RNA sequence: CCGAUAGUGAACCAGUACCGUGAGGGAAAGGUGAAAAGCACCCCGGAAGGGGAGUGAAACAGUUCCUGAAACCGUGUGCCUA
RNA sequence: GUAUGAGUAGCGAAAGAAGGGUGAGAAUCCCUUCCACCGAAUAUCUAAGGUUUCCUGAGGAAGGCUCGUCCGCUCAGGGUU
């Protein structure tokens, strides 16, 4: 007996600040409704977060044999990853820093 | 035109009170019984107003 | 009034003439919401010319329709143009209906730029 | 406008080339001191 | 050089084999071999009668295999055509 | 005497990469495990990446991989706050 | 090494539209029609200069101020008589 399952997507190219704004919608909701929210939210993080949630449900029934119809999104948070450092040539010979940030996305589903 | 003092953690968190985004106005389809947007063609069963489009 | 569509009075004139001809030829097209609320007026004002059947009405509608072939028939393979179809095929369909020859159905946002896309169709 | 470097294959070898360094006493001193550092390329 | 030192190996490609029926044979020769030496080297090895030889020089391609940069060998390619009243060379 | 910001500029393909027309200037970069035994097989996914299973003393040792501090970024909650 | 300014400035002169196709995924790739721009040039050659950027088959980690099924990018074979 485990009663919960999780899935992690590590070093996703999207920035942490742009992904936390979508996580805040699905936290604490049922997996049936949470999938629809990510489907009808026009942001670039919706496809990425939706595969993590779907993968968490997938091994919540193949590995631990739980009910798909009773799962809820217990936990969902975004961490940071290794950033890529780039440059942008500005005017008058100067250069400016650019941060290509990554993130870790973790979703935990469990019974109600 | 230049910040006099750096912004604290509390003041930077208070300002982001309103930078959230709202919940979509979705609805249950009458035919296929799954979620869709109001006043929109259902993307799954391809129907609107009970007639296929 | 009327809405400017992000382009000057010359681009806007050309944009409305291409979109109004495509709805005649294909009868069902994908556009954006604001771009479809505008050709909803230039197309129905164009069927009304086709419901007259005059030479004066035909010459007036010929100043808007683009000169492109809808399809080719062998009556002697002679092409058929968009102005012929409007006055001989599309207009006789609505000989009894007074107004509202088009309808709009909403689809959803577009991936590239979040634009709201709709179906505008000629029934 | 126009910049300070205008490339030319011939002009580069005639001023900085190996045979130009070997023709003078102080040009052979440049090669001697570049060999001392063990530089990959001597002259141009 | 010798006859076997001037000529190194044949070239077997789609372009090279598309002209074998035309009695044209593509070889890789020594980098310092003239057009005339290649003519007499072929007749010594294969005993064919040679009509023309055409040569061209290839540079070395800059190649990378991970943090290491270098060049491949530079080539000298010769195309030999023979008289119609002569035997053939079997690349096989 | 030093122990990877130290000790040669260089413990690693270093007078290298890079910078300059040129003379010339000149870096950063060490550590899986005793042994690759470097994850057969199954599931989600186009893949990356994960959850099991297995090897191992240890996988919270999984290809900047011993140990892993602080700044910085988050989730949950006991007391307070318009 | 990591913050604040902040999801703020910017995204570098310009006309695009629709219909098919491919694809896990298309405003951005391919095809078709219409429209628009240059035209003592934004057309055709050729020196200097650059050194494989040329062609074909695969690829989508990084580069491309967005996207990418695409590329002057990555890999493997070729090509200069
Ligand atoms: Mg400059
Ligand atoms: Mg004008
Ligand atoms: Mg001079
Ligand atoms: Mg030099
Ligand atoms: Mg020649
Ligand atoms: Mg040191
Ligand atoms: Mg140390
Ligand atoms: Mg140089
Ligand atoms: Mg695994
Ligand atoms: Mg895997
Ligand atoms: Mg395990
Ligand atoms: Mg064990
Ligand atoms: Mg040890
Ligand atoms: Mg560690
Ligand atoms: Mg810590
Ligand atoms: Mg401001
Ligand atoms: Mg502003
Ligand atoms: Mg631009
Ligand atoms: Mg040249
Ligand atoms: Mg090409
Ligand atoms: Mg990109
Ligand atoms: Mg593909
Ligand atoms: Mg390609
Ligand atoms: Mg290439
Ligand atoms: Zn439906």
């Amino acid at each position: 007996e485990v009663t919960s399952a999780k899935a992690v997507a590590k070093t996703v190219r999207i920035a942490p600040r742009k992904a936390r704004i979508v996580i805040d919608l699905i936290r604490g909701k049922q997996v049936g409704e949470a999938i629809a929210i990510l489907k009808y939210t026009p942001r670039s993080a919706s496809p990425i977060i939706e595969k993590v949630l779907k993968s968490a449900i997938a091994n919540a029934e193949h590995n631990y044999d739980l009910d798909i119809n009773n799962l809820v999104v217990e936990e969902a948070f975004v961490d940071e990853g290794p950033t890529l450092k780039r440059f942008r040539p500005r005017a008058q010979g100067r250069a400016s820093a650019i941060n290509k940030r990554t993130s870790h996305i973790t979703v935990v589903v469990s019974e109600v | 035109a230049v910040p006099f003092r750096r912004t604290s953690k509390a003041k930077k968190r208070k300002r982001r009170t309103h930078v959230k985004l709202q919940l979509p106005g979705m609805n249950e389809c009458s035919n296929c019984g799954e979620y869709r947007l109001s006043h929109h063609v259902c993307p799954e069963c391809g129907q609107y107003d009970g007639k296929d489009v | 009034g009327y809405r400017k569509l992000g382009r000057t009075s010359s681009q806007r004139k050309a944009l409305l003439r291409d979109l109004a001809t495509d709805l005649i030829v294909h009868e069902r097209i994908e556009t954006t919401e604001a771009r479809a609320k505008e050709i909803r007026k230039v197309v129905e004002k164009l069927i009304t010319s086709g419901k007259k059947g005059d030479l004066h009405a035909r010459r007036q509608a010929a100043a808007f329709i683009r000169h492109e072939v809808v399809e080719v028939v062998q009556v002697k393979n002679r092409p058929v143009y968009a102005l012929q179809k409007l006055f001989d095929d599309v207009a006789p369909r609505y000989a009894e209906r007074q107004g509202g020859y088009t309808r709009i159905l909403k689809k959803g946002p577009r991936r590239g730029d979040g634009a709201p896309m709709v179906i505008i169709e000629l029934v | 406008m126009k910049r300070t470097y205008q490339p030319s294959k011939r002009k580069r070898k005639k001023v900085h080339g190996f045979r130009t360094r070997m023709s003078t006493k102080n040009g052979r001193r440049v090669l001697a001191s570049r060999r001392r550092k063990g530089r990959k390329v001597l002259s141009a | 050089m010798d006859a076997r030192d001037i000529i190194k190996r044949p070239v077997v490609t789609e372009e090279s084999t598309s002209i074998l029926d035309d009695k044209k044979y593509t070889f890789e020769v020594d980098t310092r071999a003239t057009k005339t030496q290649v003519k007499y080297a072929i007749e010594e090895i294969f005993d064919v009668k040679v009509a023309k030889v055409n040569v061209m020089n290839y540079k070395g391609k800059l190649k990378r295999m991970g943090r290491y940069a270098g060049y491949t060998n530079k080539r000298r390619k010769a195309i030999v055509t023979v008289t119609a009243d002569s035997k053939e060379i079997q690349f096989f």
